[PDB]
């Protein structure tokens, strides 16, 4: 006998206040019962269960299921109640890494911790809550029952204690080999390293050696996979990576399923080919709730389609990460608020690339959203590379300059360069700072009727030019916004603009490109054509002349 | 060295709080810091038991080339036991805001000579994350008093009190002040030896911990009797547009609401017409009395203005271009209790961002100064932009709660 470590007890309690399950056992058929009895009987020789006496309260319903064409039965506890009273746990498992940021290895060996796992002994004071029955053969004894003395399948605990207790066992290991790297996943073990297939084999060995001293089992002869690995949706390869192949299908008609697996395929091939959009095919979900429904789709969305499908026309691989090499991020503007880029190292080869989409609001401009792209692709950076990238933008430096300086927020974008690849990002209007000497002065307002949604807008000007125009269902946000916009059409090159109105001031500063509001829209297309525009407020009703006068002349 | 028996408030659990992204530099300073902190007891490694989490991150203090940790415990806090037992408080010092100098020291390195309640200690779990998701991320729980634990001051204020006790004796006229991790010392003294003083605080501190701390030398320099408010100042002009005049009835009419008996009326008068914006409008007698009648008015406080320990204070700041930011500070709307001007920031020009987070740790200070606590703060920034940047910036031990504003707010002309 060699002695071999026990590994340490994980303490598991209950939630506060909540005792452990206490469920029925299932009528089983005697061909069940057993085949239970069966694997019961080998599984506690192993020291994975143990027999209890009468005075243990609690218990878990055991099934046996059948596997498909034949004889052989597993054996299935149902472990939902006591997960339901079980404590909650870390779980490191969280993130997965992303193939981006992995790096090329020379070599790689995956191992199988399979038969390691039942090795991990569950906190002795908790083995009691665990507690299930085997039935008796026509209910004429007392049933079996048994315990268990180790991690359960399927109870809330197992994954995050497996995992700790291997992390921990692992730690000197990989602490006394920093030119090797490891990383579990579920019941695998991933083994890198840069070394010759040799000296790799070696300390693979001596990996197999060192999980040995807490009696953990490692298989022998070479699973049979080889390169490309399937793992979590990716293909793996030793000197590039991609997403498991993407195949749009061909339909006569799409549901809110068909489309709905169409954006999961899409978003997800949307991390390595470039150029993907989701919109119009997400514009289909809108409010919409049956699940059964077939949405005719628009023409808006087919070239959308054909637009995907011809950049999926073939397969498009990622590289893996180089420390010693710049992170760069490249962004582009694709149009409706959608935004698409790439991060890479060396030109024409992609680490991984991705898009981003407007967030809902009034107003937007694409400054902002540029603003935001980069936002989350340096979040984005952060998680998968550790650093902020580099960024090439569509933006002229003047351009952000002019933005930044004479924008209300505070706003900030790291370390970028101006790349010139069109449509670019650009101002399409500014304010004056001051009133312009020479240009006419237009007095605006605009009111409404609460009731008839009747109502009026106008200006008057220094000049003694004047109009005032009816409207129908309209409100008085509407009328301030129509009368700015009547000041607009009807000015020259260069116009000062005085109004009353917070609401349309709150709007002009949060200096919209484009808008879901039609009148916001176009005048913006009006002050777009404008040399100068000077906008100034007043409080109403205080009696200011020629605002007094044009708001009795709407309000008539 | 026995521990003081600490518990959460009545039904609510320990924080589970995600612990945001890290850049590689900041991981690589936090596993060298946990590791010695490890080798001294003030942590341990904790087990898949713990499901609690506290953010954590790395930070450099002003004038210096090695990070720190840092700590956000503001959800602990906020679930925390008032430790309201021995003391139902200290009343805040109000004379500490009116000392000529006031200097800031981190004291926070003498918390962790002292043991943290065993039961209490799960609640601290911290995550140090890998980069990727790669290994997994490597969890700790305090051992010792937290820094930035609000209950840390609270725990060692009895050692605190006896420690400086030597000190108020020969100098009863300096105030002192505790706050989280920091000591905030004042005086009317002169500068010179008022530093030398400073320097003598230090010495105590050393010989009662060996019975050395990595923050503890540097000061923060204050001048709370120096310190400009902004009263509601108009324009002295020879010349009045059409233009300065709307301007100023604005203006007016805006500080209408602070101040009871402001009148537009006769200035409102001279508008009579549509007129050209740059056409200059001589004022006439009856304005130009009810403009003096409203600057008189408008040198006077506000009225009915105090202070509700029982209230939040919340702080909005206006970015004001070229450097310059504008804030102020109040409980209820119309009554500031405090507004102030900043164009000063320290090599921070090009990013906003980082002249914002200047201008919040700025105002935290002088609020912690004046009434003993944080205000809340609205913030001009986008919550995406915010959230991304600020740690980047923030030197400060504590940390206060904000809030965003997406609406640009008309009154940022009239603080200008
Ligand atoms: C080509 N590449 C990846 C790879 O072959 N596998 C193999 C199996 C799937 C997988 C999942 C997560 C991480 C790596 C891998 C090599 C590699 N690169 C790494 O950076 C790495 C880090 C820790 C452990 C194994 C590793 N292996
Ligand atoms: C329009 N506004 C400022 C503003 O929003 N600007 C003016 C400065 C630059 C700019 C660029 C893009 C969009 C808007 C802007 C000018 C203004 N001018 C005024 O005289 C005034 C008087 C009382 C109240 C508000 C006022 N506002």
């Amino acid at each position: 006998m060699v002695p071999i470590s026990p590994i340490e007890t994980v303490p598991v309690k209950l939630k506060p206040g909540m005792d452990g399950p206490k469920v029925k056992q299932w009528p089983l058929t005697e061909e069940k019962i057993k085949a239970l009895v069966e694997i019961c009987t080998e599984m506690e020789k192993e020291g994975k269960i143990s027999k209890i006496g009468p005075e243990n309260p609690y218990n878990t319903p055991v099934f046996a299921i059948k596997k498909k064409d034949s004889t052989k039965w597993r054996k299935l506890v149902d472990f939902r109640e006591l997960n339901k009273r079980t404590q909650d746990f870390w779980e490191v498992q969280l993130g997965i890494p992303h193939p981006a940021g992995l790096k090329k290895k020379k070599s790689v060996t995956v191992l199988d911790v399979g038969d390691a796992y039942f090795s991990v002994p569950l906190d002795e004071d908790f083995r009691k809550y665990t507690a299930f029955t085997i039935p008796s053969i026509n209910n004429e004894t007392p049933g079996i029952r048994y315990q268990y003395n180790v991690l359960p399948q399927g109870w809330k605990g197992s994954p995050a204690i497996f995992q700790s207790s291997m992390t921990k066992i692992l730690e000197p290991f990989a602490a006394q080999n920093p030119d090797i790297v490891i990383y579990q996943y579920m019941d695998d073990l991933y083994v890198g390293s840069d070394l010759e297939i040799g000296q790799h084999r070696t300390k693979i060995e001596e990996l197999r050696q060192h999980l040995l001293r807490w009696g953990l089992t490692t298989p022998d002869k070479k699973h049979q996979k080889e390169p490309p690995f399937l793992w979590m949706g990716y293909e793996l390869h030793p000197d590039k990576w991609t997403v498991q192949p993407i195949v749009l299908p061909e339909k006569d008609s799409w549901t809110v399923n068909d489309i709905q697996k169409l954006v999961g395929k899409l978003n997800w091939a949307s991390q390595i080919y470039p150029g993907i959009k989701v919109r119009q095919l997400s514009k289909l979900l809108r409010g919409t709730k049956a699940l059964t429904e077939v949405i005719p789709l628009t023409e808006e969305a087919e070239l959308e389609l054909a637009e995907n499908r011809e950049i999926l026309k073939e397969p498009v691989h990622g590289v893996y990460y180089d420390p010693s090499k710049d992170l760069i991020a490249e962004i582009q503007k694709q149009g409706q608020g959608q935004w698409t880029y790439q991060i890479y190292q060396e030109p024409f080869k992609n680490l991984k690339t991705g898009k981003y989409a407007r967030m809902r609001g009034a107003h937007t401009n694409d400054v902002k959203q540029l603003t935001e792209a980069v936002q989350k692709i340096t979040t984005e950076s952060i998680v998968i590379w550790g650093k902020t990238p580099k960024f090439k933008l569509p933006i002229q430096k003047e351009t952000w300059e002019t933005w930044w300086t004479e924008y209300w927020q505070a706003t900030w974008i790291p370390e970028w360069e101006f790349v010139n690849t069109p449509p670019l990002v650009k101002l399409w209007y500014q304010l004056e700072k001051e009133p312009i000497v020479g240009a006419e002065t237009f007095y605006v307002d605009g009111a409404a009727n609460r009731e008839t949604k009747l109502g009026k807008a106008g200006y008057v000007t220094n000049k003694g030019r004047q109009k005032v125009v009816p409207l129908t269902n309209t409100t008085n946000q509407k009328t301030e916004l129509q009368a700015i916009y009547l000041a607009l059409q009807d000015s020259g090159l260069e116009v000062n603009i005085v109004t009353d109105s917070q609401y349309a001031l709150g709007i002009i500063q949060a200096q919209p490109d484009k808008s879901e509001s039609e009148l916001v829209n176009q005048i913006i297309e009006q002050l777009i054509k404008k040399e100068k525009v000077y906008l100034a407020w007043v409080p109403a009703h205080k009696g200011i002349g020629g605002n007094e006068q044009v708001d009795k002349l709407v309000s008539a | 060295i026995e521990t003081v028996p600490v518990k959460l408030k009545p039904g609510m659990d320990g924080p589970k709080v995600k612990q945001w992204p890290l850049t590689e530099e900041k991981i690589k300073a936090l596993v060298e810091i946990c590791t010695e902190m490890e080798k001294e007891g003030k942590i341990s490694k904790i087990g898949p038991e713990n499901p609690y989490n506290t953010p954590v991150f790395a930070i450099k203090k002003k004038d210096s080339t090695k990070w720190r940790k840092l700590v956000d415990f503001r959800e602990l806090n906020k679930r925390t036991q008032d430790f309201w037992e021995v003391q139902l408080g200290i009343p805040h010092p109000a004379g500490l805001k009116k000392k000529k100098s006031v200097t800031v020291l981190d004291v926070g390195d003498a918390y962790f000579s002292v043991p943290l309640d065993e039961d209490f200690r799960k609640y601290t779990a911290f995550t140090i994350p890998s980069i990727n998701n790669e290994t997994p991320g490597i969890r700790y729980q305090y051992n010792v008093l937290p820094q930035g634990w609000k209950g840390s001051p609270a725990i060692f204020q009895s050692s605190m009190t006896k420690i400086l006790e030597p000190f108020k004796k020969q100098n009863p006229d300096i105030v002192i002040y505790q706050y989280m991790d920091d000591l905030y010392v004042g005086s009317d003294l002169e500068i010179g030896q008022h530093r030398t003083k400073i320097e003598e605080l230090r010495q105590h501190l050393l010989r009662w911990g060996l019975t050395e701390p990595p923050f503890l030398w540097m000061g923060y320099e204050l001048h709370p009797d120096k310190w400009t408010v902004q009263p509601i100042v108009l324009p002295e002009k020879d010349s009045w547009t059409v233009n300065d005049i709307q301007k100023l009835v604005g203006k007016l009419n805006w500080a209408s609401q602070i101040y009871p008996g402001i009148k537009v009326r006769q200035l409102s008068k001279l508008l009579r017409g549509t007129k050209a914006l740059t056409e200059v409008i001589p004022l006439t007698e009856e304005a130009e009395l009810e403009l003096a009648e409203n600057r008189e008015i408008l040198k006077e406080p506000v009225h009915g203005v105090y202070y509700d320990p029982s209230k939040d204070l919340i702080a909005e700041i206006q970015k004001q271009g070229q450097g310059q930011w504008t804030y102020q500070i109040y409980q209820e709307p119309f009554k500031n209790l405090k507004t102030g001007k900043y164009a000063r920031m320290r090599g921070a020009h090009t990013n906003d961002v980082k002249q914002l987070t200047e201008a919040v740790q700025k105002i935290t200070t002088e609020s912690i100064v004046i009434w003993g606590k944080t205000p809340k703060f609205k913030l001009p920034i986008q919550k995406e932009t915010w959230e991304t940047w600020w740690t980047e910036y923030w030197q400060a031990t504590w940390i206060p709660e904000w809030e965003f504003v997406n609406t640009p707010p008309l009154v940022k002309l009239w603080y200008q």
